[PDB]
């Protein structure tokens, strides 16, 4: 597996600078091989070449892999899960601060139990109207975002998959955004609250009466 | 504002104290430098007014000048720094210290050269807020200064009015206690900006335009005859950027109600809407005058200047948003318009015509 | 041009089969169109179909000065993209892009050059063009500072009328033809 270091393309054209190769490694295997998977990621240091190209270790770039079988046969990229860049900051480093205090309003997401009956009814109405009825700006579209009308990478064409991120470090980013969508959707339809949460961490006997 | 007696209390006496040192200056020498009595010489030794406005190194000179002044209350119970009043924040009236008629050191100054105390003649959302915020918007230092200087002198125009002995004039302004206090503020504004940059990773204690001029030393702060060691040390341009080694502190660099980070959000927020500006070329003229805009009212802005001042010309244009004017006429920056202006002298007359050339008119999205 | 205007040398077996709906006794009952169902009969519209066009000048240009424009157009070096087209199952829209390599390393691709359309529907009679369709890409290459000798290539990007639903390559790759000055 040859390691190519790529610099992303802005435009439609596939102009991604993958010219400069960052690394290289090898894999022993065979037929009637014992099935196996390292329980931990293999890390191949690319810091030096990343420094050579004059782009910060922090900044955006990616890594692609050329898998050549020992047979000499060039192999499909699908053979191996795509490489990732892992960044190790100078310890210790505090990431940038949050914005000071609060002003003048933020959507407040409460425990479902903390909801007054009024709040229950009002976000019930918001949900009721968002859901009923259907549109492009409606509930079913957002419900469709996550999974199975399969619009990924694009709703075209040949092979489509679910859009939601799973088995990745970016899972919670994706679903955070999604929850924000839901929030806007309910706010514009007339609810004073941010989307409430239910602690499943707290021991519970039954589902909240809300759902 | 927010002062607690006797915090107010200590100071008058200190200002009182230096009214006559009067040896070092004691205060009149300290006054002369911005003021009328002649600071320096061309090599021909001709009178100059050692005023360092109109140039890019404009803040340092002053920001110092506060220092010289600031030091001057030294161990005279100069227990806190010169206060600042945020003229940005709209105000129905002037601030006390400089108003109270009786037994107050801030009412006026005197002038051995003229035999008189200062006379001031005030003249009639907040205008300065809008004007300053723009300055903050900018990222180039030079770009910032032009607006920063012009936002500034708008007050030397309006505080003084039509008295030769006053804040409207270069000659005797420095004499009026009101002048420093206005400054602290002007200086404060500058500081805020530095914090801004710093936030943005742009240079703040440095500045890339123009390398020319920050290096020229500054008189009088240069002069041998300045018996304060400190200012001479930073008499230079490039020193005096980091006001930290002064050493003073502002209570808080927050524009009204805004974290610095908050502030950028604000400006960033403003920036969404596409704007339209007018920019003038301004250049030296002996007199000091105010200029009134038109297309409805678009005005206005003022220029500070006096006899025997070093001539100056700004490198860059001075911008003044006139979008509210267009909406007023319902124009789209598309329909095309005549930008009409007027330009009064501080003395009662007389709106002489440019002088300044023609205003360009430019559009910023968005 | 003194070249045949009411006859066609180019297609010979096709000019004598009467038009299939117009030759069908049902449901074409108009004797005019029925009688002239053959292509050859439809060549002269004026004598046969009894109509005229108000002016035959195009773009306000009389036919002599039109032919002049055409020939002066032939005057310069031009570059064309050739397309071998045939019947898709349905109608689709093809866009034309020009790929210019950067020095290091191997490189692509698109700046927008053109667009043309292909018509169709299910149950259409199958068809294959026996010659290239040409698309002048000369001026776009001029705007890229490119040449006929300069290194570059031409890619088509095909979008169905379904609504997006971009298609994989169904047509042979674009030819590049150079025509020297007249
Ligand atoms: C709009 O999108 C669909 C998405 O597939 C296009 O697919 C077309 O679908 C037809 C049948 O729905 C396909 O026909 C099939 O062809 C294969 C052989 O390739 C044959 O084994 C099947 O029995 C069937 O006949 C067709 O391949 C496919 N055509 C293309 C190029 O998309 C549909 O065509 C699109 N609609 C339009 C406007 O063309
Ligand atoms: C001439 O046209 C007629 C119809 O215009 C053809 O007869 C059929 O018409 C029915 C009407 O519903 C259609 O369902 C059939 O499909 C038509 N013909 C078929 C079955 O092909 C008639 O066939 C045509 N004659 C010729 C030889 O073209
Ligand atoms: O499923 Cu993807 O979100 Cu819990």
């Amino acid at each position: 597996v040859r390691i190519k270091l790529c610099i992303p393309t802005e435009d439609k054209r596939q102009s991604d600078n993958c010219d400069n190769d960052a690394g290289q490694f090898f894999i022993l295997g065979g037929t009637n091989e014992m099935p196996w998977n390292f329980a931990f990621p293999y890390l191949h240091e690319i810091t030096d070449t990343v420094l050579s190209l004059g782009l910060a270790l922090d900044s955006n770039y990616y890594v692609t892999a050329e898998v050549t079988a020992i047979n000499g046969t060039l192999m499909p990229t699908q053979t191996i899960p795509r490489p990732i860049v892992t960044y190790i900051p100078p310890q210790g480093f505090k990431d940038v601060n949050m914005v000071n205090m609060d002003t003048s309003s933020l959507r407040f997401r409460k425990d479902i139990s903390s909801l007054t009956t009024e709040e229950e009814y009002e976000l019930r109405v918001a949900m009721e109207r968002f859901m009923s009825d259907k549109s492009i700006n409606g509930y079913q579209a957002l419900a469709e975002f996550h999974g199975l009308p399969a619009k990924c990478p694009r709703p075209d064409a040949l092979n489509r998959v679910a859009c939601c991120i799973h088995g990745m470090a970016t899972f919670p980013h994706w679903h955070r955004l999604v929850v924000m969508q839901f929030e806007n959707a309910l706010f514009t339809r007339g609810s004073p609250i941010g989307v409430p949460y239910w602690d499943w961490t707290k021991p519970f006997t039954a589902l909240p009466s809300l759902l | 504002n927010s002062l607690t007696p006797s915090e107010i209390e200590n100071l008058r006496n200190a200002l009182a104290a230096v009214q006559a040192d009067k040896t070092d200056a004691g205060y009149q020498k300290i006054a002369s430098f911005h003021g009328m009595p002649l600071s320096c010489q061309y090599p021909d030794g001709t009178a100059f007014a050692c005023c360092q406005h109109g140039m890019v190194t404009f803040p340092h000179w002053h920001r110092l000048y506060m220092k010289q002044m600031e030091d001057a209350l030294k161990a005279k119970g100069a227990k806190i720094g010169i206060p600042y009043w945020d003229w940005t924040t709209a105000f129905h009236s002037l601030p006390i210290l400089v108003t109270e008629p009786k037994n107050n050191p801030f009412h006026h100054g005197y002038i051995d050269v003229a035999d008189t105390k200062t006379t001031r003649d005030p003249r009639p959302q907040s205008f300065f807020y809008r004007q300053i915020a723009f300055a903050l918007e900018q990222r180039d230092f030079c770009d910032f200064e032009i607006q920063f200087e012009m936002g500034h002198n708008a007050i030397h125009s309006w505080v003084g009015g039509p008295s030769p002995y006053g804040m409207s004039t270069l000659h005797y302004t420095s004499y009026d206690p009101l002048f420093y206090v206005h400054h602290s503020n002007t200086d404060r504004i500058w500081a805020i900006w530095q914090a801004l940059q710093k936030y943005r990773g742009l240079p703040y204690n440095s500045a890339n335009c123009e390398i020319n001029k920050l290096k020229k030393p500054m008189m009088p702060f240069s002069s041998e005859d300045n018996p304060n060691e400190v200012t001479k040390a930073h008499s230079t341009g490039y020193k005096s950027f980091d006001y930290q080694q002064l050493n003073y502190e502002y209570d808080n660099l927050n524009f009204h109600g805004m974290t610095i980070p908050q502030l950028e959000v604000h400006l960033k927020k403003i920036q969404e809407k596409d704007r339209v500006f007018a920019g003038f070329l301004l250049r030296a003229i002996g007199q000091s005058a105010d200029v009134n805009f038109d297309v409805t009212f678009g005005g206005t802005f003022c220029v500070l200047g006096g006899d025997y001042e070093m001539p100056w010309a700004f490198d860059r244009l001075f911008l003044y948003d006139i979008s509210k004017s267009l909406v007023h006429l319902r124009l789209d920056a598309h329909d095309d318009f005549d930008i009409k202006v007027t330009i009064m002298g501080i003395d009662g007359k007389s709106l002489p015509p440019n002088l300044l050339p023609s205003p360009t008119i430019l559009f910023k999205p968005g | 041009r003194k070249l045949s205007y009411n006859e066609a040398n180019c297609a010979l077996p096709l000019m004598n089969q009467p038009m299939r709906p117009f030759s069908n006794s049902t449901a074409n009952n108009d004797r005019l169109t029925f009688t002239n169902s053959r292509p050859n009969d439809v060549f002269d519209y004026q004598n046969v179909l009894h109509y005229k066009y108000d002016t035959l000048n195009f773009a306000g240009l009389s036919i002599p000065q039109l032919e002049r424009i055409l020939q002066k157009n032939q005057g310069r070096d031009r570059i064309f993209a050739g397309f071998l087209l045939h019947g898709i199952k349905a109608s689709a829209d093809v866009r034309i892009y020009i790929c210019v390599p950067t020095g290091i390393g191997e490189e692509n691709c698109g700046n927008y050059a053109g667009i043309f359309s292909v018509l169709g529907g299910e149950t259409e009679m199958p068809w294959q063009f026996d010659r290239l369709f040409r698309y002048e890409i000369t001026d776009e290459l001029k705007k890229l500072g490119l040449n006929q000798n300069s290194h570059f290539r031409v890619e088509m990007e095909l979008t169905a009328v379904n609504g997006s639903k971009i298609t994989q390559k169904i047509f042979p790759n674009p030819t590049i033809i150079f025509v020297p000055s007249d």
